């Protein structure tokens, strides 16, 4: 019943190291503990180590015991059965076999037949450990052949996730979306759906922003008439 | 399906409440000293071994401005001190008028008088003048030679406090009855009330002694870390502030004056036991601070308000600004006579953005009281015949408001302290009784035999 | 452990000692121990150990009409109603404490507490009108 | 039937009900709930509720002595003697209320006391010894 949520979109260089977080909300930190999992370009993910935020007695995969090591710092109560607190991992090294997803979960439960299995998973963090440079996406209109369904375009942009593509959070409701496509070049690019009935052109708004993070934002580019 | 219900009675929940407490105090005086006004003739006795359970897991919400311990402190003590008075002597034919006239000064500060009147003795035909002494401020004027009169013969009655009664506090813990348990918060640093993470179960509280003091708390306990502090209510500054000292700074009160007991029986059995003449010079009564260690205290205290209070503001630290002369200088019982020592020469100091000297305070003594505002019965305090000293530990300060500033910076307490149950809040602020409920249902396949 | 020591703990940890919660309650206080005795104390100690066992004596009460008269763990012929909790077996033993219990059954914990003397005991006790001999 | 329903009933349908009547009598009466507290109110509340248990006491000390310790309703080993009563099987069951019955056992109703506590319990647990271990 507690949520979990992720930092998510940081990346770095292969020989690099960084550190990834986990904000916890609704459940009490102390017993349940924390374990991270992983998913490859490869078919299966595979899980890591388990964590115990009291006592700290861990046992961590044997594959990555050497180069892996987590801890996790005590917590704030808010009530006397809700709690916050974080948990963080660093790994040491790192190649284009340890690219992709990586989650964490809250532990299953606090007792004794079993409880290092997860149970409630955050949002989650993709990693890419591609050694090319970030880049700024480019953005242009998409506009529809018929006028006389609607989004806008993403071209040519470096890596993971452009996430949120709407202005003002006008509409949530009926706002179907697409994903990623890799292109020979290897830039990445995508589109995005909207479903609101057909209307005019001058009543309503055509504007629509993308966030990033390879390079920041600020325009949110709009529609061409015609 | 196919789950049945199960009963257990052990079970450990308990639910926000309060009751009736009770006294716990070991062999203190007995013999050499007895008669206490605090721990009576005879009180439940604490056993050595102190009950304490350290708890694990657990964060019980606390409070301290809400909790009901201080509340049933403030009444019993109250009740208790009436009844170590009801059976004393009683002054009621001491309201006559006086003609006084100012001590002996070589004719040439004041403070005291050389008063006398003409009271009852024992046989009610005859009458008796005898010449005693007062102090300031326990007379005012009525309307050549001087006539007075005793303040409270206007107002309420007066009946003086036994000679034998022992007006030092001593540790009386407050234990919890049977099927409840007093909850002690183990986490240092409890700002205001929450949930306090580290909590112990224990049956019998500290040693908390009842120090009557004001604005400037004494004997008090703390637990480390930066000077702690408490407010019901942090933005309203019209309300109380309690501070705690991460270490005490040892001070030593004492009046230089050497009495006599002079008795006079007023009726048949009863003695009014008044001053006589000072032997051995006259001179006022102090109490001493080590400056060196105060300018330490006030360093830290302000050190921690600044990120509570913004930390941008000016300080100004003042004299307790209104109020009468018992509730702004720091009053308290010592030694038997009554002590209102200045508080106006510690707060002068203002600190604020980046063999030895000590600090002595002008005392007054008054032997006329009725504490805590109770306006129903006075007693009159029998001057202790001999020497005084007080020499104790101070702990605590009472600052209050400072204005209605709008917005803008500069401000910070001055200490008032207007009602004595703040004054055992320094004590009570980790403690909370809960009603214990040993009973819990909970299912599990499981039933006993079929029929029977 | 010496008192209350799960009480943080899961409800199955703390279900493996509670008799040590039991034992302290009735006994605990340490009540056992001028002229007069008429003091403000001493009436804070009487009233103080009247509620001691008016209160056990509430409590015992309960446990006599449902069989358990000297069973600290009684498995009632009651069958849970689903409406009080929609947990599994293991879902609530491993994962609960007492405390939190406490507050999801005290809305119908009074329902629970009637049904309770008329099965375990309002039948049951009854049921021996034709085996008792015969 | 929410107190004392069967009052006037036969003394069998006051048997199919007499948990009822005795849950409420020691729980019953919301004891639970100037400075002074020594006022005539008060010390008329505390001998009342002193009373509350130690007649409840002084009737739960009988039923452990008999076997009864969480029964409502023990049937005991000691035979019935005629002279304490003439009337058949059902001769007094469908026609007496347990008021009639009280003034009807009342001259002897200790004689039958003081034989409880030796049949069904001076004899019973001392049965034991011959069989607890062998
Ligand atoms: C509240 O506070 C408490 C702390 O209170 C403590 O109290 C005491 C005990 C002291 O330690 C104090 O210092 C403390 O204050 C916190 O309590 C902790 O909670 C943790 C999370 O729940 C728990 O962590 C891990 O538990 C794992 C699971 O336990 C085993 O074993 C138990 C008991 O047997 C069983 O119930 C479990 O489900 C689980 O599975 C069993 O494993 C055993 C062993 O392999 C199997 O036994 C086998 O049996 C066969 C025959 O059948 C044969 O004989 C084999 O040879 C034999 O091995 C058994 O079959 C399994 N099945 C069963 C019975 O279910 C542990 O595995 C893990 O162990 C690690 O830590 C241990 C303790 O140091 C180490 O010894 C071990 O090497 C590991 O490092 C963890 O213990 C804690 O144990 C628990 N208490 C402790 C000791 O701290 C609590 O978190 C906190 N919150 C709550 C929940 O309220
Ligand atoms: C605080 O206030 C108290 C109360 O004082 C009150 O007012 C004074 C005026 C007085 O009337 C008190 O009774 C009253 O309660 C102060 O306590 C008193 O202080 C005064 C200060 O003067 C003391 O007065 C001196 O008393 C000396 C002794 O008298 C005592 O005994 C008298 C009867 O005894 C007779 O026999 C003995 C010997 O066995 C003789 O010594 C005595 O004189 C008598 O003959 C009794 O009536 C008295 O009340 C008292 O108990 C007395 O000798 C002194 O008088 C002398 O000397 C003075 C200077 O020291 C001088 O100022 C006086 O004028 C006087 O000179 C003449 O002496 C003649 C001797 O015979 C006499 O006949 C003349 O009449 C006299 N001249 C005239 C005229 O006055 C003092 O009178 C008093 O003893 C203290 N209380 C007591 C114990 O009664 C207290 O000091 C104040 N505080 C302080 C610390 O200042
Ligand atoms: C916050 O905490 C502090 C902690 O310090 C509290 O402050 C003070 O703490 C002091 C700690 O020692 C307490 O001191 C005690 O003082 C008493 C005073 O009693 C004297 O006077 C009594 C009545 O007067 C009679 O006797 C005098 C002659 O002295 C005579 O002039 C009168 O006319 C009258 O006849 C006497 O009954 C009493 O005997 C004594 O004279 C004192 O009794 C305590 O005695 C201890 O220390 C003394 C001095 O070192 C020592 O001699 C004692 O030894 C043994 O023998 C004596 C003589 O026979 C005997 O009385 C004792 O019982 C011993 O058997 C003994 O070790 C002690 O000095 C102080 O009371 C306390 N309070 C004050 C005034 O501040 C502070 O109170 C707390 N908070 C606040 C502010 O309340
Ligand atoms: C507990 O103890 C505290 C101790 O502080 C006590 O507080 C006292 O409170 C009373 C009433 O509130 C104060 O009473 C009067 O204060 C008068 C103010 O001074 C005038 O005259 C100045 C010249 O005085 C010299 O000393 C003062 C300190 O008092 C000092 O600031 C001056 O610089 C100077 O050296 C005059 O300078 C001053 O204002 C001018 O200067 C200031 C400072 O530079 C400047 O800021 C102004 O703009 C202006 O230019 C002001 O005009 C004081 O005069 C008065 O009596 C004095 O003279 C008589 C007669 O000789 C003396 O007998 C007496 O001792 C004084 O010297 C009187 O003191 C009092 O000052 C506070 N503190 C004390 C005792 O000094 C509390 O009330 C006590 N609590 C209880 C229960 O009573
Ligand atoms: C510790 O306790 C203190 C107790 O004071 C808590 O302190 C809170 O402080 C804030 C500071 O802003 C207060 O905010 C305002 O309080 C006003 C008090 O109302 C008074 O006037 C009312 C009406 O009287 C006339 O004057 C007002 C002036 O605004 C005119 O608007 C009005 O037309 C009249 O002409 C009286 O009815 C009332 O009795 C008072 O005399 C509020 O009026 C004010 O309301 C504004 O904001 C509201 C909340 O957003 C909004 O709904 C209103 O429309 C309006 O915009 C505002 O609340 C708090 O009131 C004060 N609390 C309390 C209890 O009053 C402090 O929070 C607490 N500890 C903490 C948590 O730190
Ligand atoms: C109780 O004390 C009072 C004083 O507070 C006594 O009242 C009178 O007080 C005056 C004060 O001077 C006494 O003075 C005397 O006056 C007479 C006449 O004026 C004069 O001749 C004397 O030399 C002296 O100065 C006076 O004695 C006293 N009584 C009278 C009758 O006036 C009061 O008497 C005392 N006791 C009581 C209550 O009786
Ligand atoms: C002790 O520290 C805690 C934080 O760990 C304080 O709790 C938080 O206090 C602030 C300021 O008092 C609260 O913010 C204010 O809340 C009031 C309503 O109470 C509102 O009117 C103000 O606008 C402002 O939002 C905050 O809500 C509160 N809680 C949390 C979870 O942050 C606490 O006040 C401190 N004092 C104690 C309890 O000793
Ligand atoms: C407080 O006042 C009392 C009473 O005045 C002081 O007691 C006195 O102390 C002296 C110290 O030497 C005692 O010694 C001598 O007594 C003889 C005979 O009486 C006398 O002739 C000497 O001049 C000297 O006083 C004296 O007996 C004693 N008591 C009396 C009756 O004076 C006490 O010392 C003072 N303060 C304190 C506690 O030191
Ligand atoms: C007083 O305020 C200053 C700055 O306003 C404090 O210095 C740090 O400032 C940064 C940025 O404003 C804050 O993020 C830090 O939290 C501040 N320090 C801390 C630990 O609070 C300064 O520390 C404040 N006063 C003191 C001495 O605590
Ligand atoms: C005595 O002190 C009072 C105090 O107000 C004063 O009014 C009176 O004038 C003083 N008398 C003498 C002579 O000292
Ligand atoms: C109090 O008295 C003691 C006696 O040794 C002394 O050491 C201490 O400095 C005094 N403190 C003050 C400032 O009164
Ligand atoms: C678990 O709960 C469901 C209802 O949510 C119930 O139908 C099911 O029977 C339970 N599991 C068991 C062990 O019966």
């Amino acid at each position: 019943e507690g949520q979990l949520v992720q930092s998510g979109a940081e990346l770095k260089k292969p020989g690099a190291s960084v550190k990834i977080s986990c904000k916890t909300s609704g459940y009490r930190f102390n017993f349940y503990h924390i374990n991270w999992i992983r998913q490859t370009a490869g078919r299966g993910p595979e899980w890591m180590g388990w964590i115990s935020p009291y006592s700290g007695d861990k046992n961590l995969a044997p594959a990555f015991q050497d180069r892996v090591i987590m801890t996790t710092d005590t917590e704030v109560p808010v009530t006397s059965f809700t709690s916050t607190g974080a948990a963080y991992m660093e790994i040491r090294n790192l190649k284009f076999d340890d690219t992709g997803t990586y989650f964490c979960a809250k532990g299953l439960l606090r007792d004794g037949s079993s409880t290092w299995l997860p149970y409630l998973w955050g949002q989650g963090t993709l990693l890419t450990v591609s050694s090319a440079s970030t880049k700024g996406p480019s953005v242009f209109p998409l506009a529809p052949s018929s006028k006389s369904a609607l989004g806008c375009l993403v071209k040519d942009y470096f890596p993971e996730p452009v996430t949120v593509s709407w202005n003002s959070g006008a509409l949530t409701s009926g706002v179907h979306t697409f994903p990623a496509v890799l292109q020979s070049s290897g830039l990445y690019s995508l589109s995005s759906v909207v479903t609101v009935p057909s209307s005019s052109l001058g009543t309503q708004t055509y504007i629509c922003n993308v966030n990033h993070k390879p390079s920041n934002t600020k325009v949110d580019k709009r529609v061409e008439p015609k | 399906e196919n789950l049945w219900v199960t009963v257990y009675y052990g079970v450990p929940v308990w639910k926000d409440a309060e009751t009736t407490l009770f006294c716990a105090s070991d062999a203190k005086a007995y013999e050499t000293e007895k008669h206490n006004v605090w721990a009576t003739h005879a009180c439940v006795p604490t056993d050595p071994n102190p009950q304490e359970i350290h708890l694990e897991n657990v964060t019980e919400e606390f409070n301290m401005w809400k909790n009901n311990m201080v509340e049933q402190m403030h009444t019993d003590i109250i009740s208790l001190w009436d009844q170590s008075l009801k059976p004393c002597v009683k002054l009621t034919p001491l309201c006559v008028t006086l003609q006084c006239t100012n001590v002996t000064n070589n004719i040439t500060r004041t403070e005291l008088k050389n008063c006398s009147f003409n009271m009852t003795t024992e046989l009610r035909d005859k009458k008796q003048k005898v010449y005693s002494l007062f102090y300031r401020l326990d007379v005012v004027q009525i309307n050549s030679n001087k006539e007075y009169r005793l303040i409270n013969c206007n107002t309420s009655a007066i009946t003086q406090a036994c000679p034998k009664v022992s007006f030092e506090p001593i540790p009386i813990h407050y234990c919890a009855p049977a099927g409840f348990a007093i909850l002690k918060c183990k986490d240092k640093k409890f700002n205001g009330t929450g949930p306090c993470p580290s909590v112990s179960t224990v049956q019998c509280t500290h040693g908390i002694k009842p120090v009557v003091s004001t604005q400037l708390l004494l004997n008090g306990s703390l637990a480390e870390e930066e000077v702690m502090i408490r407010s019901e209510n942090i933005t309203n500054n019209a309300k109380n502030i309690l501070v705690q000292f991460n270490t005490p700074v040892q001070i030593n009160c004492t009046r230089p004056n050497n009495n006599t007991r002079k008795s006079i029986r007023i009726g048949p059995g009863q003695a009014f036991y008044a001053t006589g003449d000072i032997i051995g010079d006259i001179r006022q009564a102090h109490c001493n601070v080590s400056k060196a260690t105060w300018n330490e205290t006030l360093g830290k205290v302000v050190k921690q308000l600044r990120k509570h209070f913004g930390n941008n503001t000016i300080i100004r630290f003042a004299n307790s600004s209104g109020g009468d002369l018992e509730v702004t200088t720091h009053s308290f019982n010592c030694g038997g006579e009554f002590f209102y020592c200045n508080t106006s020469g510690l707060f002068n100091s203002t600190w604020i953005s980046n063999s030895n000297d000590s600090i002595t305070l002008p005392c007054r003594i008054k032997q006329i009281i009725n504490m805590w505002q109770r306006i129903g019965q006075a007693m009159y305090a029998p001057p202790i015949q001999g020497v005084i000293r007080c020499v104790s530990n101070i702990t605590g300060l009472i600052l209050t408001r400072d204005g209605g500033s709008t917005n803008s910076t500069t401000e910070t307490f001055r200490p008032g302290g207007g009602d004595m149950r703040d004054n055992w809040r320094s004590e009570l602020y980790k403690y909370k009784v809960v009603k214990i409920e040993p009973l819990g249902v909970a299912p599990t396949r499981c039933k006993r035999r079929v029929v029977g | 452990l010496g008192f209350l020591g799960a009480a943080g703990s899961t409800m199955g940890a703390a279900s493996m000692t509670l008799t040590v919660q039991a034992r302290n309650l009735l006994s605990g206080i340490v009540q056992q121990q001028h002229l007069l005795k008429l003091t403000v104390w001493g009436i804070k100690q009487l009233q103080a150990r009247v509620l001691a066992v008016e209160r056990y004596l509430r409590d015992q009460q309960l446990l006599g009409i449902w069989g358990c008269s000297g069973k600290l763990i009684c498995c009632t012929n009651v069958p849970w109603n689903s409406s009080w909790s929609n947990r599994n077996l293991s879902e609530i033993w491993d994962n609960m404490t007492w405390l939190q219990w406490d507050k999801e059954i005290s809305n119908y914990t009074q329902i629970i507490y009637g049904l309770l003397e008329e099965s375990q005991n309002q039948q049951e006790k009854n049921e021996q009108d034709l085996l008792a001999l015969d």
